[PDB]
């Protein structure tokens, strides 16, 4: 049909950077999941699994330094299979439904001997309605933030912030001043060669706001590290460890050198940029970038090699608490909201069961 | 302004790598592990084209066999691939006469001859185009040619001298230029009665050749009469600014970063070493698109797909690639040098600067450098190759025999 | 204005001094505009640029009518040094320079008659750039040289000063093999002054920078060498900023730190924390219509930098001199038994 | 001014309400001024006397002409809510039982003759005193009692809450030897009620000061015990000051450290700076002419004291509640699956 064309030229789109950050990627494959779950033929819902589960890992092989296109596919996923449960027990009439959210993980699976009936067309709705409740809960995640942060910052304590590209933080930082009327000031570092085209337009928009900001560069930030009271990630993706992976650069050190002078340290993110993978070799997880932009000499046959790096990731022992628009949790408190947002079953989302 | 159309022009080349070559055509070699075809064709489809022109002087059966088993051919591209079979050895240029005798090109179109590898964005190009337009009626072409200011002396067959203008970057005058290891030519010449209303040019050395020329459809028709050319720029470009026509202007771009095109070894080497390096952002090798790869990315540069047996107590050096399936043994060193997919190497060989391609039996200790080997073409015990060797497709080679400096073996 | 350190006075930015109350030299001039405009420098640079431009200055006598050269001499060569002091805060091979060089002006007697004052002032101070400066870098390599096994890799910073030679030593003179990693920082890339050198003399530099410092010390990596600019009287190193973060990655990461440092190059006076003093470095240059323009006329904006930062002496395994080895805790022991006595 | 934390406003310190808009207990005023005045509790204590006078206070109804029981109690109970928010900030064992307490209000129907709302309030407070207080602290007796062998010590902090019973039952109900150090601080001495209880019922009592607290683990020491006030959504306790110091020593001195608490004294909220969100406590307190009169009309003084700040979770080890044992960082599971459920 016209629809496999859309999936490969949005395919094709992720491929070579024309998206990027972790907004507009999600909002992009959800918008490719609902034009695809409009065109679907699937005769039973297993099937139906299966057709969204080869577009996901086609997905996934296709770009997997990007987690945003390949979580929203999982977390559908889920709340997809959710419905399976439900609707399942409560046909039978010998023991209905028991209804209960949490059950213990490790032995159900260990003592396996083996009206409004179906309505066949219901998971399409269903999954319709998903794709408009994750749309209106991507769109709004600052509110959260703004609402339990305050409650977590106090008034005249200077700040550092090592991600100025991210919007989430932005509009926390603004609205930290525009309602509440708490001053204080931000060092922000550039991470050069990438958010020194970022940093410096993150130094305007707090300047317009005019909330006492000062840039300090990289290597000037452990001298100014003993002043700081706190730093904050606005971080890209979050593993099931808290191990996170970040924007440009700059925060594999900086977050190192606030753990080392016992300097608290923040990262709020949106509920989507969750995944229930694993930093498996951490390595495979980060993108290194391009040797252009940081020597433009281009040297013919002296030929220094050199190495840049786009992704710094962050352990969770480094880091501190996360601030996400369902509450506070510890980094050692990041997996029970991932079963409680994702499944067993999509973690090795591939048909090739090997 | 859309609706872009497209030809490629290889199959010019034969003379650069002649002990290779003449079994597949230029365009069709792995440059990191896949024939360099697409190097061209995902960059211009990046361009957004929407039809090609492949012309094929040799080997024409085996273009089509791959074009056909490409991704081209299959109803998402998003341009759709034409042929031109030919009779052998054509010089360039009169195709397009030939393509004015078929009449199929209306609207504006690349030129690409040869094959090229470049980051460049096209789309700011197409405003460059437009405001020639605009600002002139007069115009023939835009011509993008790369900023290597660090190094003359070096891009091998062909030093030019692009003199044009300051302000518009007009060309204005064109002239082939000697060889370093030439100290006899010494001197060139532009005679100034073309040089009357310019009153500001600039002329350099530091801009390499790419042949990623777009233009418009009435330059084919200019074209069709002067019967005389037979190049595309040692005489076109040169006999279409000197007086020859008035009021058609030829201009010439200038970009600031890597783009470049195949000359010979000592160019294949060097932007197969920009490639593999990350000289080539975001064109870059690990993200596994062309056949559908598995490169990963260690830090030193180092490729790898899947399944590759990396032996115990090897060691793998700065900026490599191995394709899967491979099996290297023990004691073998592995630096700055491309490993094609499939191949069997032995016991204690130190490769270095070499580009072994696709199912290279390679024996044991038998040690190379700068001698890359083409497909199928083993090798056995104790081999010492040296510098410069390009021995090529399916050679047999037995024990301890000894090779020298360029000896072009096939 | 929260912690107002950007008002710290231990440098003042004012130019252009015209006076002509004093000859100042034009090659001091020249020296000054050569430090302050467009830094080319990093300590003993400055250090052997000042002695060697103060061996022209004191060659080009040019006495007065009634005073004698024992009378005169360090008050002109003050106001000389006051220009400088205008450039660029001085060093402490530029203080321990010029403190030893007044002491030695003021053991002359009035006796000279203006022509053996070259035979005990020009050849006494190439005795002191010979002697203090570079055959005292001469045992610095010859001492560090031993404690380097075949193919390793060693991680500088920025522009070195003494190991450059170090690292043209192990690699060349000795042949053993060796892989370089020279990482550097914003504004001052000196770090590719190093590199350019190293791999002009065909060893395995790989350049890199310091926000991508992780992937480093991930690699197979040991033995980071340091430049100092000073070493303070408790063990607390002084250098170029951006020195401590890899100090503390790299001691984290339980690979050994060591500095190549000078006995002239150690210092009396003392601190601990960080920014206490320090200089303030010319706020225009971290910007290179431009990327931002004018954090002046912006209210509530500011850039600030710094070159001078201070690792911690729990980081450094090993500082080592030109009399041996030593931990960087006992630092006052050559501050007290050898600087100044030898 | 540097910190401005004396101008916190989570305490408001203004008195003398003079309204007589509401009927307002006199048990309930009795009760205001038995906190505020002279603090006699802890937060249990707090939670059994606010829950005892509303006890009183609902027994006596006096409901009004036209309005349902329904429809007046919460805002009237509301209401006397209102003079222990201007007395002393509420307890989590405050908060929960209000809460539960409205909740309870709200299931009821209107039929209710006025005769049964006292056997289905009275008597459900009293199954809440007995279900989430006291036979829940029965469990953790229960349960912590294995977790003490016999001749070991045991140092407490300030008053508990539920362990004063705990160190009661290993004393003499389970005979075993144990020798308690009860350390308390400045001003709310309140280990001396834990003293004279203990002491005066027969275990070897060894009370301290908090100034002193090196000289107690220097000897044979261990299972230290911390009574709570609460405990955080992510582990970080919340409890009397002072505490924290003896947690960190504690875990510095590799001996282990327990909370004996109750799952209805987990909280909801997240914080994990000390001072963000706490009590400003009557600063005349620190003085007993006297030894300082007037930290007011002396300009730049000031006398501040803290009632309750954080240790991290890092330093407990072991949280003990009547479910069971648990790791402090897996309190929210607590949080999600126990608490209001059962």
């Amino acid at each position: 049909s016209d629809v496999n064309v859309t999936i490969d030229t949005f395919v094709a789109k992720l491929k070579r950077r024309q998206v990027q950050g972790s907004y507009a990627i999600a909002l992009e494959t959800l918008q490719l999941l609902m034009r695809f779950i409009s065109a679907a033929r699937w005769n039973h819902v297993n099937d139906l699994i299966e057709q969204i589960r080869d577009l996901g890992n086609s997905l996934e092989k296709a770009h997997p330094t990007a987690f945003s296109c390949g979580n929203v596919i999982r977390r559908i996923l889920a709340v997809l299979r959710d419905e399976v449960e439900e609707d399942t027990m409560s046909t039978t009439v010998t023991s209905t439904s028991v209804a209960e959210p949490l059950i213990s993980s490790m032995f159900n699976l260990l003592q396996k001997p083996e009206s409004s009936m179906k309505t066949k067309t219901d998971y399409r709705q269903v999954a319709i309605q998903g794709i408009k409740d994750l749309i209106d809960e991507i769109k709004n995640i600052d509110e959260g933030i703004q609402q339990i942060a305050i409650d977590l910052i106090h008034d005249h304590e200077i700040l550092l912030t090592p991600t100025p590209d991210s919007k989430t933080v932005l509009k926390f930082l603004i609205t930290a001043r525009e309602r509440s009327n708490r001053t204080f000031t931000v060092l922000v570092t550039e991470g050069f060669p990438n958010n020194t085209k970022n940093a410096h337009e993150f130094a305007k928009k707090l300047a317009q706001h005019n909330i006492e900001t000062l840039v300090v560069p990289d290597s000037a930030v452990f001298a100014l590290m003993s002043r700081v009271g706190k730093v904050i990630i606005g971080t890209k993706a979050v593993f099931v460890n808290g191990g996170t992976i970040s924007s440009n650069s700059g925060v594999s050190s900086v977050c190192e050198c606030a753990r080392e002078f016992r300097t608290p340290v923040f990262a709020v993110a949106g509920l989507y940029k969750l995944s229930p993978l694993y930093p498996f070799d951490v390595e495979k997880f980060v993108e290194f970038g391009g040797s252009q932009r940081i020597l433009p000499r281009m040297d013919p046959r002296k030929r220094l090699d050199t190495v840049n790096q786009i992704t710094d990731y962050v352990p969770p022992e480094n880091i501190d608490i996360y601030i996400t628009n369902v509450g506070g949790f510890n980094p050692s408190f990041i997996y029970r909201i991932a079963w409680d947002n994702y499944k067993q079953i999509d973690v090795h989302l591939d048909k090739n069961k090997a | 302004e859309d609706r872009l159309q497209a030809v490629v022009l290889t199959d010019s080349y034969e003379t650069r790598f002649m002990p290779l070559t003449a079994v597949k055509p230029r365009c069709l070699l792995p440059l990191a592990n896949v024939p360099l075809i697409e190097y061209t064709l995902e960059f211009l489809a990046k361009a957004g084209v929407h039809e090609v022109f492949l012309i094929c002087s040799s080997h024409a059966n085996q273009i089509n066999d791959y074009i056909e088993n490409s991704k081209w051919n299959l109803p998402w591209s998003p341009f759709k691939i034409t042929t031109i079979m030919s009779p052998e050895a054509r010089c360039t240029g009169d195709v397009m006469r030939d393509l004015d005798n078929r009449g199929i090109i209306t609207g504006d179109f690349i030129l690409v001859s040869g094959d090229v590898l470049t980051n460049i964005d096209f789309s700011k190009m197409l405003e460059f185009h437009k405001k020639m337009h605009l600002q002139d009626k007069d115009h023939i072409s835009t011509m993008c040619l790369s900023k290597a200011s660090t190094y003359p002396k070096t891009r091998t067959i062909e030093p030019a001298a692009f003199v044009l203008d300051k302000s518009t970057s007009r060309c204005i005058y064109y002239q082939d230029l000697p060889l370093p290891s030439s100290r006899e030519k010494t001197s060139i010449q532009i005679d100034p009665e073309l040089l009357d209303n310019v009153d500001e040019f600039v002329i350099r050395n530091d801009l390499i050749d790419c042949r990623i020329d777009i233009c418009t459809s009435h330059v084919p028709l200019i074209f069709q009469e002067n019967f005389d050319y037979q190049s595309l720029r040692t005489d076109f470009v040169k006999g279409v600014i000197s007086s020859d026509i008035l009021g058609k202007h030829i201009y010439a771009y200038l970009t600031d970063e890597y783009a470049v095109r195949v000359e010979s070894w000592q160019t294949y080497d060097t932007i197969s070493q920009d490639f593999l390096g990350r000289w080539c952002y975001p064109l870059v090798l690990d993200s596994n698109i062309q056949d559908d790869q598995t490169y990963s990315y260690e830090s030193r540069h180092i490729y790898k797909e899947k399944d590759v047996v990396l032996a115990q107590s090897c060691k793998i050096g700065k900026c490599t690639a191995i394709g899967s399936g491979t099996k290297i043994g023990e004691g073998t060193k592995i630096e700055n040098s491309v490993i094609g997919r499939n191949c069997q190497i032995g016991e204690n060989i130190r490769i270095k600067n070499s580009f072994i391609w696709d199912d290279c039996i390679i024996g044991n200790n038998s040690i190379i450098d700068h001698s890359l080997i083409a497909s199928n073409a083993t090798l056995g015990s104790n081999v010492r190759l040296n510098d410069g060797c390009i021995i090529g497709f399916n050679v047999k080679i037995d024990d301890n025999m000894d090779l020298d400096r360029n000896t072009k073996i096939s | 204005l929260e912690q107002s350190f950007d008002n710290s006075s231990l440098i003042s930015s004012v130019k252009e001094l015209l006076l002509n109350k004093d000859l100042i030299h034009p090659s001091i001039l020249l020296l000054t505009s050569h430090l302050a405009h467009y830094k080319i420098v990093g300590s003993i640079p400055r250090c052997i640029a000042m002695l060697e431009v103060f061996q022209i200055v004191i060659k080009d006598y040019q006495t007065p009518k009634g005073t004698t050269l024992s009378r005169n001499l360090t008050s002109y060569l003050s106001h000389q040094i006051d220009l400088l002091k205008k450039a660029r805060p001085l060093s402490v091979t530029m203080g321990n320079a010029i403190r030893w060089l007044k002491q030695e002006i003021s053991l002359i007697d009035p006796s000279t008659p203006d022509k053996a004052a070259k035979k005990d002032l020009c050849e006494k101070i190439g005795q002191f750039a010979k002697e203090k400066i570079e055959l005292a870098d001469q045992l610095i390599i010859d001492n560090a040289s031993t404690q380097i096994e075949e193919s390793t890799t060693i991680v500088t910073y920025g522009s070195s000063k003494v190991l450059t030679e170090l690292l043209l030593h192990n690699a060349i003179s000795l042949k053993k093999n060796i892989k370089v990693i020279v990482v550097d920082s914003r504004p001052l890339f000196e770090g590719r002054k190093m590199a350019e050198t190293l791999r002009n003399a065909g060893v395995n530099v790989m350049y890199a920078l310091i926000t991508s410092l992780d992937t480093i010390f991930n690699m197979d990596v040991d033995y980071v060498f340091l430049g100092a600019h000073s070493i303070l009287s408790n063990g607390f190193l002084y250098s170029r900023a951006g020195t401590a973060m890899l100090a503390m990655s790299a001691k984290r990461r339980n690979i050994p730190v060591l500095v190549c440092c000078e006995s002239l190059k150690f210092s009396q006076r003392v601190q601990l924390d960080s920014v206490t003093f320090n200089e303030l470095a010319d706020p225009n240059d971290l910007v290179n219509k431009n990327i931002l323009d004018g954090w002046q006329e912006l209210p509530s904006l500011n850039i600030v930098n710094i070159l001078y930062d201070l690792t911690p002496p729990e980081y450094i395994k090993k500082v080592i001199t030109e009399f041996g080895a030593l931990p960087p805790s006992s630092v006052p022991v050559i501050l007290r038994e050898y600087k100044g006595s030898a």
